[PDB]
């Protein structure tokens, strides 16, 4: 259910306040830490020699509540960016004073406001306190949906509202935040506390703040519609925003005073709590994908390492995958050897990759369901993996699978195959490298010989996530180039980012290879968004036989299938995309005798460097 | 409470004082009646007095036993004096407001006031019925001032940090109508209605300078560097030829002629100068309050 | 109570086997992964082309069971280190299999034996599996206390066990770890597993696994005597290093068979519980102290940083080390203003860093006891804790405490002080800059005046800890100096460490100094064993008022008080330390206007580098 | 005075040839490394396994001949960007034999044209190669002041050249050498030939080029103005950017057949000479700041 909070701007008693809140139902308390309208004077006397207590003690409430129950709040007169010289520099001690009080009291997080267009100077200070000595705090900057100036009353006679659509304008205070964080160099320590006021704005405004690191969503009081009983609710198009920012897993904070006077303030949680419990509850994919959300990974190369026995495990028991796999076989069985044959003819069927034998099992269960009888070899280089087949082998299959120790590119065969069938791919298709692979595997495939699987595509799309760009810039390590983590692709389950445009083909491989496997392909994806590319999501599709196929690509996703999360090409620095301009991105797959790796180029609207050249950031083992 | 926010002179010559715990364990307020002005600040010499659950940002009188309140909590609350004036008691405290109520003022009538709030809105009171007639979001930031014409209900003026000085006419379909300066200055602060002039009034702001402004003509006439810092508060005299005396955070006091000319000058104020009221029994006293808890009463030439 | 584990040499049925070792009361199961006895080629026709499977499936256990209660063990016949050329490559591609199969099936640790002195080739094939791939697995190497040689019976006429005693030649068994471990660069996941015969060796023997990485004690049963009622049970002497051992937290393993055939296996186990139940139930320090064992933490300065309100709340609830700064203040006050002065002299008492003001209650109580006026100034820098003090001023104190919201060297006083009260020590006495902010205070103290404390001297003794030494060297951040952490002190509770000498005293301050403060110390320090340097460790005494004074030297050690732990100088290089020679360390103190730091070497036997030269790698902030 | 070069596209006998330019006044000779038309199969059969000599021998010239005389040159035919994916692929192949043969012979500079707007290709391949050992060689990449689409004669019926301003337009040509050095990472490796047409652009399009690495300025002998004694000059607004690259100290590359017949080919080098000779010669500040120039220090804390 929900993490809630309570925005107050008056605190008499911080002990019988806290205690209300709490009672009230919240989970925490953004407060004061000095009282709003105090201001304070650290250049000119008289006012600068005024005798203290400056605020409130540290000893009315325990290290336990300060760490976990208390938000700061920046008293709202302090204003750094003032036009008054006078106002900026006691606005800058003040700052200070005020962060460095959060600090000392060990608050989770501390709350800025993004009021203006130029917060520099906020952005100068804040970071100033953030690299005074490595000290893990949050500072939710609080960012409204729609600014003050945009949703002002159409009541001032000789200054009137503009009656026109201002695309760019209608995005301003994403521009807010996207100067303010990047002045202060993407620090995991400044977040998104989004504002929603009473009138939402059209979605590309909403959808602006797609891949930025919102940690609470803001509702004042106001913004809720009455409805027959009493009770507070929200339009619909409130509750759409509220289950987006639910998947998100920020924390709602209600600013404001009670406009419902004849209810409890639970009623506001009452309604988040029946929201958040009255969501679609998903899912076959996103139950089994729950904890792995924009966590990167290193992608796995089954062929270089061999694969722990726990890794094979979870990934025997995708039963959508090897359904494909049995209907593939099931139907090239059939297609292959006609009915008036079956007892006669038997079909010599390899298994390229049998690791603990899921796909050997899948062979079996097809054969015996078309009816048609076959000659089985488990080939498997993991020689780890075949210490569990040849336990298998002979306990329960028999002659039937002869078990194989070898790589199938060096494998001298006894006979032919009638059906080679393989289990290579990764998230990107080939980066795990199946062509090289079936392409030494090959020469034993008869001269009328399937593959299954026949086909397989890689897709790319370009994305937008600050939160995913952050993630890759904190993998710097010592000992390698400072910006080796760019230089390479992540398996990810792709959360909180924006897709830019429908995914497109890039790479393409058919087995048997009846004709190299180096590839260049250019892509032009067209925006139709103000935003920032941050790196291409990668997935693909495969063609096991005929129609039976596996796709991670989220347009045509194979239902319920866990065995691919989406791959993550970074890119060294941002590119603002204009709405209207293509994303024009370049995409090599490179090889030599030891090596297969990618290099990648942005070119359109503005160059990148070429990402990964001759793979001195990241290579794939042969 | 240490710090001393309003100070007004009733028609008798009794002192009103409004206060705040703006440092300490306790942030509440408190409204005190001295019916002996020069026994402030001190409570053991006072009429009555009350404790409000929140500090007091501003206030005002509504008529002769009524106190008007803008608290931090978000609430406007009118606080009744006594048939014998002896104890102030809450009357309405309707929490309308999404942040602080920062400004207060009666309208000519005095059976309605409009408030100013931290939340950005500007709402219309019915003393009476008290409920809210109309709510206006015009500003685009925290309403600093709001100041009722003397002599009309509909018209008065608010000032924000979205440096607006808006005059208001609720007649109007359109109420809200920006005026000031040829160029944008610093923000406005200070909002003060000259007594005699229907049409013309005088702003305070945060640089520490005070412009006389003509609504007629839409240019300020004559502006000065008065303070050092903001102007705070700026209150008219009595005066058949009204004084101007101008608050600031520079913990200065200074009064003015029609011209906005130095006359007089007070370094008493060892803190903030929150409010100034003029005596209605002696028009060449004026008396002070600050956050130094200090009750200055001043002889002015 | 003991975590414990069963180390079995036979197998027959892992399913059963293991049901037995946890019906029996084991948490683990040390086993063979591959049968003793199945030798295997790898080389030579016709054993090379053996038919698999070379051992048994993954599948017996669940991947929870080989995470957490398999411990695997290296088939004996592996002889990486073999005199004949075929044995040794045989073993180099067997002792991999059987690793690269440990960490298929996920193992917490894997057993590897220390049997001979030359184990290099062991080390080498051991290394070249722990650099492919970063894989978390521990090595639990298994080393005798006494080697089997010189345990053996003297029943061999033609070749006698000497009756003579060989100091080194006993300790022969560490020589073998050590050699071992160095080879393979002190990688944090190679550990002894140490194996305790039925004899025990002289203690400087034993001694010598201090500071070493014990994670296992392996208790054979025929070591357990057996008494009157039939149980098992161990000599006094054997309990000692038992104890010592359940200090360390190791994993006691029970190896050979059951020799009190009337018993469950439990019988031992029974025992081991018994006798950690059994210890002795300290302490006021230690049970404080539990969980900062061997924990690097960088030494605070509360000068140069603002200190944050958890810490100041941690340390002003030593009842010790205030009860000792009250009776200071209790006998000055006596000593300096007489009886029939008592209510005509008050005494201006101030208190230099007053934080929280503990040390302003102290003064108070004091005051009150003695039964004397006092008029107190509480100076404090941080203005954080002003806010707690000014607070507490208005509320409690009154005009009795006036609170000095300033720095000691700056503040203009109103009148001269009878008694500064200070509490500015750090763990090495000086190190938080107690002289230099006590100098710039002196000014405003009477000619007759007293400083509490009057005096404090630091002290170091060199250490033995190898663990120490691997917390130190993984302890390298990117973006500095490679060997940066070597070249500063930790504060650290040192518990896994040998102290080599008698703690002598390095630095000592008086206040008032009626006379600067850099300083230049040699030591020299009897050493009576063979071991290891690692680094010098710091205590401190301090002289509050004539004789009553604080101490962390532990002979000296304040009984119970937690404020202070020990601080750690390392050495980039450990030096290797014979019986009956002299370390030579070098200690200097220096400064500039705006820092102070420690520089250090040791002169012999060997010369270390002068570690922190010109306070590169650390300085203190003034 | 200048350094100065040799552009050729036609070398029969490099011993002959490179003697001439010597001879002829030249400091150095830009010339290619294979046979120019000598296109080259990699894939496909049977031009795959075409009999060598692929090129000329090294034994041919002095490693010192080789590494302070002879820039080399990527043949034309060399296209890693053409639309055709069998052309890209022999391109690859290609550019890296040539590449590599001029790092063989320890070559001081190596020139690649920068002819269209996607170079894409032809930047991934040089990289490739640049990260192929840390190699000390320059990479003059060959742009024009003016792209040639851009100064054709308005002699096209159905496409005529626009009577029109495009200020970004016209300065489409550093937009070409922008993408592909940023595509290359800033390599230190990778400088510019700006190539100089007859009719100069807008001061504006040559401006853009301050502050770019600019190694040689190539000048073709059509861009010379004949004078009535008969000898080669450049207009008051050649002279003047010939003077600006004078400053910046670049080599000066003469392309193109001698157009001035009754004159030996020194007449072009005689009035770069002429032309150096006759800057401007300043100055009180530019001689004491002679060696500092574009040269980073610390700022000195005399406190
Ligand atoms: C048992 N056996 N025995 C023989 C063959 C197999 C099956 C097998 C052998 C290898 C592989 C497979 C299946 C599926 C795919 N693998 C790789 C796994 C990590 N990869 C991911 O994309 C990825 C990351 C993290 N989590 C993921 N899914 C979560 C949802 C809960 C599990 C997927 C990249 C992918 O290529 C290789
Ligand atoms: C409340 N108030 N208010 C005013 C003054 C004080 C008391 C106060 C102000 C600072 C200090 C003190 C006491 C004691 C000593 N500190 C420093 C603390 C960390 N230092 C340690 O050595 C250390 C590390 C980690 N754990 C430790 N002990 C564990 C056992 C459970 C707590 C000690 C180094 C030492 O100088 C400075
Ligand atoms: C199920 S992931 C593919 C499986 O095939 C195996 N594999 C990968 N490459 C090869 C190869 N070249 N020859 C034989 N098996 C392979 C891997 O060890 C893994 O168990
Ligand atoms: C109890 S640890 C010592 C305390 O004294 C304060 N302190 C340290 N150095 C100084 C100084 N030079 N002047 C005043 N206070 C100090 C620190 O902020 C801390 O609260
Ligand atoms: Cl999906
Ligand atoms: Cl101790
Ligand atoms: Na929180
Ligand atoms: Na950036
Ligand atoms: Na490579
Ligand atoms: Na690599
Ligand atoms: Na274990
Ligand atoms: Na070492
Ligand atoms: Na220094
Ligand atoms: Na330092
Ligand atoms: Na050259």
């Amino acid at each position: 259910r929900v993490s809630s909070g309570r925005d107050l701007n008056c605190v008499p008693e911080i002990a019988d306040t806290l205690g209300a809140v709490a009672k009230q139902g919240f989970d925490f308390l953004c407060m004061p830490v000095f009282h709003p309208r105090f201001k304070r004077e650290f250049i000119q006397e008289p006012a600068k020699n005024r005798p203290g207590p400056q605020t409130r003690s540290d000893l009315l409430l325990s290290g336990r509540d300060w760490n976990t129950l208390i938000v700061g709040k920046l008293s709202p007169w302090i204003r750094p960016d003032s036009k008054v010289e006078k106002i900026r520099r006691n606005s800058e001690a003040a700052m200070l004073q005020e962060l460095n009080f959060g600090a000392y009291l060990g608050l989770p997080a501390f709350l800025l406001p993004l009021n203006q267009e130029d917060n520099t100077n906020l952005a100068r200070v804040l970071t100033n306190h953030i690299h005074t000595g490595h000290h893990s705090s949050m500072f939710w900057m609080r960012v409204p949906l729609v600014a003050p100036e945009d949703l002002r009353d159409d009541i001032i006679e000789n200054a009137p509202t503009t009656h026109t659509e201002e695309y760019s304008g209608e995005e301003k205070t994403w521009m807010w935040w996207h100067n303010f964080r990047t002045l202060c160099d993407y620090s995991k320590r400044i977040a998104v506390a989004l504002e929603i006021g009473a009138d939402l704005p059209s979605n590309h405004v909403i959808d602006r703040w797609l891949g930025e690191p919102i940690k609470a969503a803001i509702l004042p009081t106001s913004i809720f519609l009455t409805n027959k009983k009493g009770f507070p609710v929200l339009s619909k198009m409130h509750q759409r925003l509220i289950f987006r920012l639910l998947k998100l897993e920020v924390q709602f904070i209600i600013t404001g005073t009670n406009h419902h006077s004849e209810k409890e303030f639970c009623s506001y949680l009452q309604y988040l709590e029946y929201l958040s419990q009255n969501r679609p509850p998903p899912n076959a994919y996103e139950l089994f994908a729950k904890g792995y959300e924009d966590y990167l990974q290193s992608p796995l190369q089954p062929l270089m390492d061999n694969l722990e026995s726990q890794t094979y495990e979870v990934f025997e028991k995708d039963p959508i995958k090897y359904s494909q796999y049995q209907q593939a076989i099931y139907k090239c069985l059939l297609d292959r050897v006609p009915e008036e044959e079956k007892d006669t003819n038997v079909q010599v069927l390899m298994v390229l990759g049998a690791g603990r034998g899921p796909l050997v099992n899948a062979s079996l269960r097809a054969a015996k369901q078309a009816d048609r009888r076959i000659k089985l070899y488990a080939v498997e280089k993991n020689p780890n993996a075949v210490v569990t087949l040849e336990n298998w082998q002979f306990e329960e299959w028999g002659s039937q699978v002869t078990v194989v120790s070898s790589d199938m590119r060096e494998w001298v065969a006894p006979e032919k195959a009638d059906i080679i069938v393989s289990e290579l791919l990764g998230s990107f298709a080939d980066n795990e490298l199946s062509p090289e692979c079936l392409d030494g595997a090959q020469h034993f495939l008869k001269d009328d010989g399937v593959s299954i699987p026949g086909e397989y595509t890689s897709f790319l799309a370009p994305i937008s996530s600050s939160k995913l760009y952050n993630e890759v810039r904190a993998c710097r390590e010592k000992d390698r180039d400072p910006e080796a983590q760019f230089e390479m692709p992540y398996v990810v389950r792709l959360h909180n980012f924006h897709q830019l445009s429908a995914p497109q083909p890039c790479f393409t491989f058919s087995h048997p290879n009846r004709d190299d496997n180096n590839r260049y392909c250019t892509l032009e994806f067209p925006v139709e968004v103000n935003t920032v590319l941050h790196g291409f999501a990668g997935y693909f599709e495969t063609v096991l036989y005929q129609d039976i196929t596996l796709s991670i690509r989220p347009e045509t996703h194979s239902p319920g299938m866990f065995s691919w999360f989406p791959i993550l090409f970074p890119i060294k620095q941002p590119i603002t995309v204009r709405e209207g301009q293509t994303i024009c991105v370049r995409f090599w797959r490179c090889s030599n005798s030891k090596k297969v790796w990618y290099e990648w180029a942005v070119t359109a609207p503005v160059c990148s460097a070429i990402h990964n050249p001759t793979g001195r950031s990241y290579t794939i083992g042969l | 409470e240490r710090q001393l926010e309003a100070a007004r002179y009733r028609s008798d010559g009794a002192l009103l004082l409004g206060a705040s715990s703006l440092s300490g364990r306790c942030w509440a307020g408190s409204l005190w009646l001295f019916k002996d002005p020069c026994a402030a600040p001190n409570e053991g010499f006072c009429s009555a007095g009350v404790q409000t659950e929140a500090g007091v940002a501003d206030l005002t009188w509504v008529g002769e036993r009524g106190i008007l309140v803008a608290s931090d909590s978000g609430a406007v609350e009118l606080w009744e004096l006594d048939e014998n004036e002896t104890l102030i008691v809450s009357k309405f405290c309707k929490y309308e407001h999404d942040d602080i109520v920062s400004t207060v003022s009666v309208l000519s009538s005095g059976t309605q006031a409009v408030s100013g709030s931290k939340d950005i809105c500007i709402k219309v009171w019915d003393l009476a019925q008290q409920v809210v007639l109309s709510s206006y979001r015009a500003h685009a930031a925290q309403v600093t001032c709001v100041a009722a014409s003397p002599h009309k209900d509909s018209v008065f003026l608010s000032c924000s940090e979205d440096n607006r000085i808006l005059l208001w006419d609720t007649r109007c379909p359109k109420p809200a109508s920006q005026i000031g300066c040829s160029a944008p200055g610093y923000l406005p602060t200070s909002l003060a209605w000259h007594p005699q002039q229907s049409e013309v009034f005088v702003f305070g702001d945060e640089n520490g300078t005070v412009s006389l402004v003509d609504t007629k003509s839409t240019s300020c006439v004559l502006s000065s560097a008065v303070h050092s810092q903001c102007v705070t508060g700026l209150v008219f005299s009595p005066h058949s030829v009204p004084f101007l005396a101008s608050l600031s955070e520079d913990c200065s006091l200074a009064v003015l002629d029609s011209s906005l000319s130095e006359l007089f000058r007070s370094q008493a104020h060892r803190d903030f100068v929150r409010d100034a009221t003029w005596s209605p029994l002696n028009h060449s006293l004026l008396t002070t309050v600050g956050w130094d808890h200090q009750v200055v009463h001043h002889v002015v030439p």
